[PDB]
RNA sequence: GCCCCUAACCCGGCCAUAGGCGCCGGUGCUACACCCGGUCUCAUCAGAACCCGGAAGUUAAGGCCGGCGCCGCGCUCGGGAGUACUGGGCUCCGCGAGGGCCCGGGAAACCGGCGUGCUGGGAGGGGGC
RNA sequence: GCGGGGAAAGGAAACAUCUUAGUACCCGCAGGAAGGGAAGCCAACAGGGACCCCCUGAGUAGGGGCGACCGAAAGGGGGAUA
RNA sequence: CUCGGCUUAGUUUUGCCGGGGGAACGCGCCGGCCACUGGCCGGCAAGGCUAAGCACGUCCCGAGUCCGAUAGCGCACUAGUA
RNA sequence: CACGGGCCGGGGAGUUCACGGCCGUGGCGAGCCUAAGGGGUUCAACCCCGGAGGCGUAGGGAAACCGACAGCCCGCAGCGGGGCAACCCGCGAGGGGCGGGGUCUUAAAGGGCCCGUAGUCACGGCCGUGAGACCAGAAACCGGGCGAUCUAGCCCUGGGCAGG
RNA sequence: AGACCAAUCAAGCCCGGUGAUAGCUGGUUCCCCCCGAAGCGGGUCUCAGCCCGGCCUCCCCGGAGGCGGCCGGCGGGGUAGAGUACUGAUCGGGGCCCCGGUCAAACUCCGAACCUGCCAGCGCCGUAGAAGGGGGGAGGCGGGGGCGGUGGGGUAAGCCUCCGCUCCGAGACGGGAACAACCGAGACCGGGGUUAAGGCCCCCAAGUGCGGGCUUAGUGU
RNA sequence: UGAAUCCUGGCCACUGGCGGUACGUGAACCCCGGGUACAACCGGGCGAAGCGCCGCUGAAGGCCGGGGGUAACUGACCCU
RNA sequence: UCGUUGCGGGUCCGCUUACCCGCCGCAAGGCGGGGACAGCGGCAGGCGGGCUGUUCGGCUGGGGCGGCACACCCCUGAAAAGAUAUCGGGGGUGCCCAAAGCUCGGCUCAGGCGGGUCAGAAAUCCGCCGUAGAGUGUAAGGGCAAAAGCCGGGCUGACUGGGCCCUUGAACGCAAGGGGCCCAGGCGGGAAACCGGGGCCUAGAGAACGCUCGUGCCCCCACCAGUGGGGGCCGGGCAUGACAGAAAAGUUACCCUAGGAAUAACCGGCUCGUCGCGGGUGAGAGUCCCCAUCGACCCCGCGGUUUGGUACCCAGACGUCGUCUCUUCCCAUCCUGGCGGUGCAGCAGCCGCCAAGGGUGGGGCUGCCCGCCCAUUAAAGGGGAACGUGAGAUGGGU
């Protein structure tokens, strides 16, 4: 499905409708100082089996389309999902 | 296979209309101003099915408790449980038995 | 200002007894139309339509009313028919699938007959308070 | 009693991290007890004042397929007091 | 300080062992739940001892809503015997 | 024609602790109880002391932080009035509802939790969880020790195999 | 040859961890009295287990209504049947239409019996306590028989899987020749009487009972 | 593999082993840059074996079909 | 790769004392060679069933293979309230669409007919008819005609913060998801009414921990303040399809434990599709002539003599094929007795009826049963008895 690169959308910070640029959400890189990550390094030290489950069977074919909308006035970012479907083409 | 339970899962005969009742339905049911305390019959209109109550409430009698914008809040029972139906007047009729 | 009666007009309710085909009429001061033009508001390829301004003509058509035939339709009417089917009981029949009896309910098609919009509010018109 | 080496069964309704458990068991070394013991402490700007053991703090903080389960310390009350 | 490992409630923060690196000096050094900076507070590691108050039961003494010879310790007896 | 028992005697199975819920009673009551321990005793009993601590009295929120009722209505019992009575009337603890308040979220409204009193200590009972956990029952797995008089293999050193 | 390693070997033996665990199997000890189930729904590495509801029992609060039956008023439905008009199948006659004919779990103009919602009443239950609510303890979560839905499936099955009443499980007793659930019927103890189902020639209590007709096959009882 | 005797055919695609120029990838260490009054942290570089890639090996484990038709079953034909 | 690892010289060369290897010697020490390499310790990558621990789901007309009836949706089953199962029947789902979403307005669709240059069955044009016979993304069912369809104009409500209700989940506990009615903020369409929190309706759906992103003049981090960093509350996402969510391959005939008739194999029970046997019919054959002898197409039965279906009993156990031995029973009769028919001249043969007293044998082949064959014979029938009979045998097969 095709999506426009800019929309007119309500802004909670501005309390009105402003132009929003449309981009694809990209997940951040996992940082080594995250608390769960630090715990996972502590578990990984020493002898033993693999200490955590790793998924081997997957069933989802597509991920939910997560898009990022940025207000052109203040910079407020809204992240909305369009539902599980193939990757949109920003147009 | 066990019964599927969609919101309208055995509604072929319920939602069907005879040939003489085809098309738009009359607007007289929109013009009944129900108060709190009056008795109404839940009679589902197949042409406005998006706002209709479930098939289990067809033919049942409730008590108008109030209005929510344009819908009527109706108190009814299913066997022993007290249910709250919020439907527009197009799926209602006045009860003339008491 | 008020109560009463009353066409065609406006707003409805039920949405064919209201629909469809054909035939024979009535209606014209007012009202409804057809009708006459496109300066203005408004519109399209097109003043056909929509919108605007009007009043020479016409009941030819639409509308409304009356009658007849056909199709369709409606009926709490007669026959079909207490039939088909059915709730309850049975040490009642049948090899059996099934059927019978008693108590209680009870159609449909079809055939014949009848009917072919009814009605609410307002305008206009008449009467009286 | 002190130091070191060190499981599994079972539990988690499977099982590997985990628990069981620093346990069973093994090796070494003492005493009538052992070990600990005299602030490079705890606290919070108010003060405690070596140590051990008992009651409590407390299944609290926290650890943990944050699951099962595991789990203090300071402080307070005592025995005794060097 | 860093890497590996065992352990600990110790969690970017317990203790330790191993490999590698590696101070300062009382004008110094250490601690105050991640690190550093400033203040403030508390202290002086890497040397040794220490009674009392606490565990145990071969053994001795006393007690018992304990058992009473198939019970109670395996053994009431020429039982750790045949 | 499912399995167990030849017979008789004796033996033979819901225990205890900790924690939690609840019940039946008892004490005290906006408070309740002491733990360890201490003194005395006719000496594990008993009397006295010991309030540390635990639970309750206030909740909301992740946290910083903030921190609460007698107003109204319905109404059982009960009470008072009437009535021959039936019943009617008024007040009405407890109960129900509404309102008001404390706090969180929100821009707000709305919404969540809480608020106008009862706890606590004990004894007996039931149940849950752990502990062996009503009694009996594996095949297994791990730790430390024992075994090559048997047997498998090999090494050192002896004996044996008529007759054709 | 997975042979043998002290009657032990697809990994010895002894003692210990250890009373290992066991949703599985066996056993589980005195009397009387009151009430009295279930094998259904959902979830679960769930299908021989367990949890949340339904069904049981006990206690308490609550306070006047309740509903396995019936009549009526006002409503809902789309089955049996019916039809062949929508969607389809299907045989003939006549000129894409008309007429007659055969069908439909996944066709429907019509349409019961019946079931179900509210109200009023009758009936019964209820202040010796309806509705509603709280607390404890469960069992049980394998069901089965008869009848009815031509239930749906299957050649059929004492077959598989649903729906409802009743009965057995957990219910004595009479009849059925025996026989959990077929008919009658619901049992504190003793006695007397009368009946139910069914029976009355003997076995066996009660009739070689009554009228009419049929059967010659010991058909049948 | 299993006396002796006559013999032991084609195939390295796969599973292995082994050898190899370059190149890609490839851990720690180390180095560079950023960040941090210091660290944690973040980006990059270098880059062993091995893997990828290239060969050799069947008395290594072994494998050994077809499609067809043409052809006067096919000697022969195209090969695929 | 870090250390061992040293001494000279210009990363490379050399040296010996380290270290290592052998020889001699009780040792002391000497000889030779290698040499800061090697070897050794730590760390890191690779190969690594050599060894250690484990997992190898469920439903199921027994298990297995298959299927997914394992999470969902529509029609039917379903018995006119509600609910309702089977490895029941017909199908679909894990999407797609910036327009196929919102609103406003105009129009009318399939198809048919008449007229019209190219032009035609079908293009664009004029008119008449046209109940939807079209279209509405996608299964099925439902809805829809000045529309819910087609065309055009203007937009992004597929919106921010919240509440209530319905369904999933009947009465009656209980996720996620989905739908409805609203309050506030700010918009779009429209004259307004009114509508818009995706698709006309019923499917397209995912807990805890962890990570990531957005958001707040936001809260916390241990004596105080600051910097970096970390944690928290609210919301979107990354996934468990076995879809109320473990991270998981075989084999055992060498096998072991606990149970189970909740569940198969043998026998038994029920059933009889299959198997064997009987009957009705008579097209047709039989020189003519249905029925001497048959018997198409069809139909009604019986037995329990094959095979299956079911899973009622039996897993602390009913000894699994055949044969030998021995006894009895049935008749649906192969011979022997009686009778009839004939397409019965005789000899023979074929068919039916009564009849179970007696007989029904000897060999070759195969573990067989069965079947075929050989020479005879009056003929060399077939079945039941826990597929009679293993506390009688045998042991060829399995
Ligand atoms: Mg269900
Ligand atoms: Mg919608
Ligand atoms: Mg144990
Ligand atoms: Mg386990
Ligand atoms: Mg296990
Ligand atoms: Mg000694
Ligand atoms: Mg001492
Ligand atoms: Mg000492
Ligand atoms: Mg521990
Ligand atoms: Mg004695
Ligand atoms: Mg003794
Ligand atoms: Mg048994
Ligand atoms: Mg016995
Ligand atoms: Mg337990
Ligand atoms: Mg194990
Ligand atoms: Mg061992
Ligand atoms: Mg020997
Ligand atoms: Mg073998
Ligand atoms: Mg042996
Ligand atoms: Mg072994
Ligand atoms: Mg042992
Ligand atoms: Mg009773
Ligand atoms: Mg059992
Ligand atoms: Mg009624
Ligand atoms: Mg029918
Ligand atoms: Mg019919
Ligand atoms: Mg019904
Ligand atoms: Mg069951
Ligand atoms: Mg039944
Ligand atoms: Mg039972
Ligand atoms: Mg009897
Ligand atoms: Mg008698
Ligand atoms: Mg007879
Ligand atoms: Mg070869
Ligand atoms: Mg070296
Ligand atoms: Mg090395
Ligand atoms: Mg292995
Ligand atoms: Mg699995
Ligand atoms: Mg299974
Ligand atoms: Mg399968
Ligand atoms: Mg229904
Ligand atoms: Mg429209
Ligand atoms: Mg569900
Ligand atoms: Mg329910
Ligand atoms: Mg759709
Ligand atoms: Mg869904
Ligand atoms: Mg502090
Ligand atoms: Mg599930
Ligand atoms: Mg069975
Ligand atoms: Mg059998
Ligand atoms: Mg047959
Ligand atoms: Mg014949
Ligand atoms: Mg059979
Ligand atoms: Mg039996
Ligand atoms: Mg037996
Ligand atoms: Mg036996
Ligand atoms: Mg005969
Ligand atoms: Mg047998
Ligand atoms: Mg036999
Ligand atoms: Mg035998
Ligand atoms: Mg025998
Ligand atoms: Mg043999
Ligand atoms: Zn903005």
């Amino acid at each position: 499905m095709k999506f426009p690169k800019s929309v007119n959308m309500y802004c909670p910070r501005c309390n009105t409708y402003t132009q929003h640029s449309v981009s694809n959400y990209h997940g951040g890189q996992r940082r080594s100082l995250a608390e769960g990550q630090r715990r996972y390094e502590r578990k990984l030290k020493g002898y033993g089996s693999t200490p955590k489950p790793k998924q081997k069977r997957f069933a989802k074919v597509n991920k939910k389309v997560t898009l990022v909308f940025t207000c052109t006035k203040c910079g407020y970012k809204i992240v909305k999902s369009l539902g599980r479907m193939k990757k949109v083409e920003l147009v | 296979v066990k019964r599927t339970h969609g919101y309208r899962y055995k509604s072929r005969k319920l939602l069907s209309k005879a040939p003489r009742e085809r098309g738009m339905s009359g607007l007289s049911r929109l013009l009944y101003e129900y108060k709190p305390g009056d008795k109404v019959v839940i009679d589902i209109d197949p042409t406005f099915i998006s706002t209709a109550p479930h098939r289990r409430y067809q033919g049942k009698v409730g008590v108008v408790i109030g209005t929510r914008g344009r819908a009527y809040v109706i108190e009814t029972y299913i066997g022993d449980k007290k249910k709250i139906i919020i439907t527009t007047p197009e799926h209602l009729r006045p009860h003339l038995g008491g």
